[PDB]
Formats: C-alpha cells, structure tokens, sequence
C-alpha cells in the first residue's frame, strides 16, 4: 500500500524499486498576449525516476515537441510519463526490473498501472511522504541537460556521487532529500551555503561539490537551519 | 395465464412474485399464485419470518413447463420443481381454483412495471448466468458470489455475469493506454457488445437481471455488476443512439421501482454521480436524472 515514515526504511532493502517524480514533466512560461491575453510557452521537462537505494536517476527529458498540437496538457502529462516509466522497464534486463515503483502524486496511480498492465508482478504504490524532488531543477548540471536538449533524450546520473563509498544508502538519501528540501524552499541561499566555499569544488564527473565528511556535517547543518529559519519567516516564528 | 401452486405452506414466509409482496402464516390454508402474464419472466421469492437471513427465489417462464413449490423440511425452504404429469398438474390447479385457496396476481399497472424491468431478460440468458442445466427454472439468493468475486469459492453455486474490469489487458489496447482508459468505446462496442454479448439487447437483459438480483435479494455482487454496465456505457464517448435512448428507461424504471429506505446500500453515490454530470452520457440520460434528483437529492 502506501509509504510513509513508519515503513521507511523498506527503501534501502534489497528488493528493486524506483520513485517517479512527475511534477517537472510539463512546464511553461507565462506571456501576455498583444491583446492582453494570457498564453503559455511550453519548455522542457524531465521525468526523475530514482533508486533509493543505488542512486541511479534515470533522467527522461521531455522536449516541447511533444505537446505540439495536443490538448488537456496536464492530463497528457501523466500518461506520457506513464508510458515512458513502462518503456525504461521494458528496456531493462529482467533482473534490473523494479519489483515496486512508488509515484510521488497520487494523479500517476491510474496511469501507469494502466501501462503496466503487462507487468502484474510489479506493485504500483502511492507515498504519504512530501518528497522534494520537484527541486532537482535546482541542481546545474541536470538542469543544464533539460534545457539544452533538442529531442527526447535519456540521461542516467547517480545522484549521491561518490558517498555510497563512504555512508548508507539511508543517511544518502537523508542527505539528498535535506538538499533537495533547502533548494526548494530557499533556493538562492541553499546555493550560497553549497558554493560559498571556492576551494571545494564538483568533480566533473559529480554533481555536487567534494565534501570531506565533517564539511557534509557543516553543510549538513546550514541547511537545517535555512529550513528552520524559512518556516520561522514564512509563519513568523 | 399460468399457475404456480403450492403444496402447503408449513413456516411462515413473506412471499413475493415480482415487485409484489405479500404474507403467509404458518400452516395458513394457501396453495399458490394464478392469473400469472404469460409472456414474461418471473421471480418468485423468499423471507421466512423466523430468519430474515438468506432472502432466495427462483426465476421461471411458465412456457417452458409446469412449475410448483413445496416446502422441504430437511433442507429449510420453499423448493421449486416440474411437473411432468400435466393431466395430473390441471386437474389440481383446476380443484384448487375452484376452492379460491389461491392468491391472484394483479391486473396489469398503468405504468407496465413489470415489462419494462424485464423488458431484454430471457429465461434462456438466465440459465447461461445461473448453471443448473437440469431445472428449468433457476434459484438465486443473497450470499451468491460472483464469478469476477471468485476470482479477487464454490463454483456450482456462482453467478456467471460477463467480467467487466476496467483496468485489464482486455479493455485496454496496447498502444491506446490514455485513450481506451479515458474512453471506454472500444470495450463497449468492439469487445462486449461485437464480441461478448453479440447484441445491445443481451447487453441490456443482463444489466436487468443483475439490477434485479440486487433489488430482491439484496446480492451484492449483481449490484457491482449493474453498476459496472451502466458506467462502461456512460464512459463511452461513441453509443449508439438507440442504446442511449434504451438506456435511460431501462434506468429510470428501475430508480422508480427501488424502494426508497433501499438506496444507502443499492445505489453506488460515485457512479451515479459521474454517470449523470461528469460522463460522456452526462447529458443523454433525462429521465434518469430527472426521477434521481426527485427522489435521491441526497445522494447527489
Ligand atoms: N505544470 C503545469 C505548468 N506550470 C508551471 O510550469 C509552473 C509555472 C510557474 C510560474 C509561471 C506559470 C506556471
Ligand atoms: N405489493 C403489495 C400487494 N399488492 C397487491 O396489489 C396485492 C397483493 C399482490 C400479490 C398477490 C397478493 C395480493
């Protein structure tokens, strides 16, 4: 059924199973008309498909051709995602497939189960968990790829760099989710605290800057108090 | 106009024959129903009066034999059977006339209640739904399962209406996923109606039946199937014309004959409410919208 903080730590177990993130699928810029309408421009978007355990994101990019000449765009959206997540699992070696794949909005439930029909072994489930993944356009590199593309086009990062080589896949995605939480709610400021340092640099091949451990602590620390402080701002507090 | 007769009536019992009931007390002087419209199906139905559990009937066309009932003391209830003397079976229907211990059955309603529910059901559809090929007649109650039940235990005593799921592989084309789940033409036209039931009108005598289980036997897996034929039409962008208009007295009969205190358990509020303002159909279905915000706002 659904997940939620009591079941939590199932996420980091041997079993396969992918999150999908839907919410920067279909995107838009706002423009006012020449006759002072209202009219958006699609941009493009991402599908952020991850393993929780591994830290594989597999990173569909969703190029604004495809909502040429189609109506009802956020409809559309869950059924295009729907149909890419079926198409990557199909693409996988059976022992790769996920035994579960859990939606973070509650709209991507009928979707994908309707594409997933062939798959009857694979569990399709919700969350009660308010995952910030919406913020992934936060992070350069993948936004970078997002909107530079010309055509569809997969891109496969790991997410937690390096530092499965040295924590738990539970404290990485503790890690990646306070990230993510600090980048959505205080974007600027979270990219200060990541940046403010230039001695401490993102590997090429990394999307985030190389941290010692007791810098992570640090880092760790700041964000946790942006996010503290942002609620203090937003209530008054 | 036939006859069913009736050995005796040993344990008191609310009887009834179609939308009418009535009560017999125990060991009362009664031997059946005359004057029954030739031409119809017909159920004829139980409640004893000690144990209101297991309401049960059977439904029956009294052109396909002579039919009675007659109290079975070891098994509990009101069975059932054929005549095949049919000298013998006039001659005591005959007596038994003569002597008025028979109830009649009314004249026939302004309204045609009784047609106009059984309108498409056939004996012959009937025993396909209710396998007990060697009765004439077939019995149905209040616990019976569905076959689609079964398979979410006893097959012999199963309903077998025509599984209906909207998130299956056979309502579903490979490749239309969006569209086939959003607009269920396909399932209706292509694979139920062309496919499975041939017709609308096989279509529509099973949607009555299964209304029909629901009503008198309070069997909850016809009430799913009832409500599952009316939403794939409703969700079908491209119904037949004839089917729309078909459809909306099929319903507005059976809203009309539901007894009111009824509807809390009979009446899914989620189909219904997106049958009549949400669906493709939304629009198509006047007299049953009109009759269900007369009778059921609440609902709605
Ligand atoms: N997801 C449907 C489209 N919604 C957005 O892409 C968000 C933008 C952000 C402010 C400008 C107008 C809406
Ligand atoms: N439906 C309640 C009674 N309705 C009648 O008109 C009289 C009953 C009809 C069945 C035969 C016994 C008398």
């Amino acid at each position: 059924g659904a997940m939620n903080s009591s079941n939590y730590a199932e996420l980091f177990n041997n079993d396969i199973k992918l999150f999908v993130d839907d919410t920067n699928v279909y995107r838009v810029t706002v423009h006012k008309t020449f006759e002072g309408n209202v009219a958006t421009k699609a941009i493009n978007g991402c599908i952020f498909t991850l393993n929780p355990k591994t830290g594989h994101l597999f990173l569909k990019i969703i190029h604004t051709s495809v909502w040429a000449g189609q109506k009802r765009l956020s409809q559309l959206a869950k059924w295009k995602t729907a149909e890419e997540v079926s198409a990557l699992v199909r693409s996988l070696p059976k022992e790769e497939q996920p035994k579960q794949i859990i939606v973070t909005r509650k709209a991507m439930l009928d979707p994908l189960e309707v594409h997933m029909l062939d798959f009857p072994n694979i569990a399709i489930r919700p969350t009660e968990l308010r995952l910030p993944f919406s913020a992934a356009m936060s992070i350069d590199k993948l936004s970078d790829v997002v909107m530079k593309a010309t055509e569809p086009q997969m891109v496969l990062f790991n997410i937690y760099d390096d530092w499965l080589d040295r924590i738990s896949s539970y404290t990485a995605f503790s890690r990646l989710t306070l990230l993510l939480r600090a980048l959505k709610t205080n974007e600027e400021s979270a990219k200060m605290i990541l940046l403010s340092d230039p001695t401490i640099t993102i590997k090429s091949y990394h999307l985030w800057p190389s941290f010692t451990d007791e810098q992570w602590i640090t880092i760790e620390s700041q964000m946790r108090d942006l996010i503290l402080t942002e609620y203090g701002r937003k209530y008054n507090v | 106009m036939n006859t069913v007769p009736f050995t005796s009536a040993p344990i008191e019992v609310t009887i009834g024959i179609d939308q009418y009931s009535f009560n017999v007390k125990e060991n009362q002087p009664f031997h059946g129903i005359k004057d029954i419209p030739i031409g119809h199906v017909h159920v004829i139905h139980f409640q004893h009066a000690d144990n209101s559990s297991m309401r049960y009937g059977y439904w029956f066309d009294c052109r396909m034999g002579n039919f009675y009932i007659q109290y079975d003391p070891k098994d509990g209830l009101y069975k059932m059977m054929e005549e095949r003397d049919g000298a013998k079976f006039e001659n005591i229907v005959h007596n038994f006339k003569e002597r008025q211990m028979m109830v009649s059955y009314p004249k026939i309603d302004e309204d045609d209640t009784w047609y106009n529910l059984t309108e498409f059901v056939q004996m012959d559809k009937i025993r396909k739904i209710v396998r007990k090929d060697e009765n004439q007649f077939s019995y149905v109650d209040s616990s019976m399962t569905t076959v689609q039940e079964n398979e979410l235990s006893d097959p012999a005593h199963s309903l077998n209406y025509t599984v209906i799921n909207f998130k299956s592989r056979e309502a579903i084309r490979p490749g239309h996923e969006m569209e086939d789940f959003l607009d269920k033409s396909y399932y209706l036209n292509t694979v139920m109606l062309q496919g499975i039931f041939k017709n609308s009108s096989n279509y529509f005598g099973e949607l009555q039946f299964a209304f029909l289980n629901a009503m008198f036997f309070g069997n909850y897996g016809s009430s799913l199937q009832w409500h599952a034929m009316i939403e794939l039409i409703c969700s079908s962008a491209t119904v037949p014309k004839h089917m729309l208009d078909k459809l909306d007295e099929i319903l507005y009969y059976q809203i009309k004959t539901l007894p009111e205190q009824y509807s809390d358990i009979l009446l899914n509020e989620r189909v219904w409410n997106i049958c009549l303002y949400s669906s493709f159909q939304k629009n198509s279905l006047h007299n049953t919208e009109k009759i269900m915000e007369n009778k059921y706002p609440e609902l709605l």
